């Protein structure tokens, strides 16, 4: 609703990473979708589209309203064909893993 | 080109000279490829490569 400091520059730090877009845009006009889902009036300085119709999957759809669960989630590993190999699959683990920590023992 | 009826040729068929020709040629569609198909940045300048 009126967005905080905290998710402000956590949303701004996000941002100011990597990654680059597919419809660039010219300097002298607005650009707004080629595939007719955007609700395009008659804007005063924006053509249209971007000028290029290139090639891109799109769809319609709203946002499911769920509110932050407050529980940790388990998950179904379903798997697809693309089967990397065993020293890169380590490597990555490396690379991504949070372990080493201090293993909360329980009951035996 | 010289007057065929005259003197000094030699008739000399040997093994080494084989009559051959060529009657035909390989066309199989297989080998009709190589191959890519020559493309371009949409039309626009080099930032389109997508």
């Amino acid at each position: 609703a009126i967005p905080t400091m905290s998710d402000v520059r956590s949303f701004v730090a996000r941002l100011m990473a990597e990654g680059d877009p597919q419809q660039w845009f010219p300097y002298r006009v607005d650009q707004i979708l080629y595939w007719p889902e955007s609700p395009f009036v008659p804007p005063i300085g924006p053509f249209y589209a971007p000028f290029r119709p290139v090639n891109f999957p799109f769809t319609t759809g709203s946002y499911t309203v769920v509110p932050d669960a407050s529980r940790p989630l388990r998950l179904l590993p379903q798997y697809r064909n693309a089967t990397i190999t065993v020293q890169q699959a380590d490597d990555a683990y490396e690379d991504t893993a949070l372990s080493p920590l201090i293993t909360t023992h329980g009951f035996c | 080109t010289y007057n065929i009826t005259g003197d000094g040729n030699s008739f000399t068929p040997t093994s080494d000279m084989t009559s051959t020709a060529a009657p035909a040629i390989d066309l199989k569609p297989g080998v009709l490829n190589p191959t890519g198909k020559l493309w371009r940045p949409v039309g626009t300048s080099v930032a389109t490569i997508d």
